[PDB]
């Protein structure tokens, strides 16, 4: 497993 | 129950907003999840916080100029992180000649502005910030703590999901958008705009978003050939005339400041922000979508995606599955137009 971010890669 | 799968509106008393979840499993009852998107429009007595004239100095650390790449419907944004600045320097810039919204009349005109000028002069969008502009006491509705089955995550394993189990602020100016996609692990969503000019939203009812998917990896079989999730990458944009064309049914609704929309497990929904505005957002679970989790199809090509183990959740709700999911042979389908238990009490 659990875990990440919702934030998506910016560029 | 709302067999034309579209978006319904909700007007609850102080009463009924109390309890969040119990509100959600209602207008399940109702058919909203259908649409995929629904709008409640909290009970004029309600107010999160006493004013917004204190936040000009809050830092939106990541500032994202959104560069859109595309024609005929179809587009790709790429979003360039840009230099820190706060909620002032962001209003400057937002209502500035260079960025505010158009002249117009009726939202359809400014909607065809948008689908004609998304390539253009590319807007800077204040997007998942960490935070919340609720006051601490506000006990209904708060997104900070809407208090759901989401929270056995943080309870069970210690893990917190910025924006997921977290509340994230999203300050708009005129023609920033939002692409295509499901939620993280296909959870609801919650989303309310705190002020400003309004948000609006296209759906597509979740009875119909494998539809949408196919279609997308059609129009986008490059991106679609490295990542199965390639949506999950909210970068992709899809204009209604489009959608109309490939017979992709959807609905629109626009979100004025005060208003909360729910987006439902599995579905699809895009849009963008009329001018300066902030919306509030966070992730959440009722028992019905403990099976989209089970099924969603993850995002396999990038680091830091969104992913929740459902052990814990197979376990408590569907102990007797246990061993069967373990062991990959749960088969369960989902049927999209059943409202979650919950609201077995309004049935
Ligand atoms: O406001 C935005 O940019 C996008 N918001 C959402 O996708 C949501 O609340 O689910
Ligand atoms: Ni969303
Ligand atoms: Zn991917």
């Amino acid at each position: 497993s659990t875990g990440g971010v919702k934030k998506p890669h910016r560029y | 129950l709302n067999p034309s799968a579209r978006i319904m509106t909700f007007y609850p008393t102080m009463e009924e907003f109390r309890n969040f979840s119990r509100y959600i499993a209602y207008i399940e009852s109702q058919g909203a999840h259908r649409a995929g998107l629904a709008k409640v429009v909290p009970p004029k007595e309600w107010k999160p916080r006493a004013s917004y004239d204190d936040i000009d100095d809050l830092v939106i650390p990541a500032p994202i100029q959104q560069l859109v790449t595309g024609q005929s419907g179809l587009f790709t944004q790429y979003n360039i992180q840009k230099k820190a600045m706060t909620v002032r320097e962001f209003r400057k810039i937002a209502n500035s000649d260079k960025y505010c919204t158009p002249r117009y009349s009726e939202f359809e005109e400014l909607e065809r502005k948008y689908w004609k000028n998304l390539t253009f002069n590319p807007p800077i969008y204040g997007a998942d910030v960490n935070g919340t502009l609720y006051e601490k006491h506000v006990d209904e509705w708060n997104i900070g703590r809407l208090r759901t089955i989401l929270d056995l995550v943080e309870k069970e394993s210690g893990i917190t999901i910025e924006g997921v189990n977290t509340p994230y602020l999203y300050f708009g100016m005129w023609k920033t958008s939002f692409a295509w996609h499901t939620e993280d692990m296909d959870l609801y969503s919650i989303n309310y705009l705190h002020f400003g000019e309004p948000k609006s939203w296209y759906s597509v009812p979740p009875e119909h978003g494998k539809r949408l998917e196919r279609l997308a990896k059609g129009f986008f079989p490059g991106s679609a050939q490295s990542c199965e999730a390639f949506l999950r990458h909210k970068m992709t944009l899809i204009s209604p005339l489009m959608l109309k064309k490939y017979g992709i049914p959807f609905d629109k609704v626009t979100q004025e400041a005060g208003e909360f929309m729910i987006t439902f497990p599995y579905g699809y929904h895009a849009g963008f922000n009329h001018g300066f505005n902030c919306a509030e957002s966070t992730n959440f679970a009722t028992r019905r979508w403990i099976e989209y989790g089970k099924q969603a199809v993850l995002c396999s090509c990038r680091k830091d995606m969104v992913k929740i183990s459902m052990d814990v959740f197979v376990r408590k709700f569907q102990p007797e599955r246990y061993k069967l999911w373990k062991a990959g042979k749960d088969n369960t389908v989902i049927d999209h137009t059943l409202p979650t238990p919950e609201a077995a009490e309004f049935l």
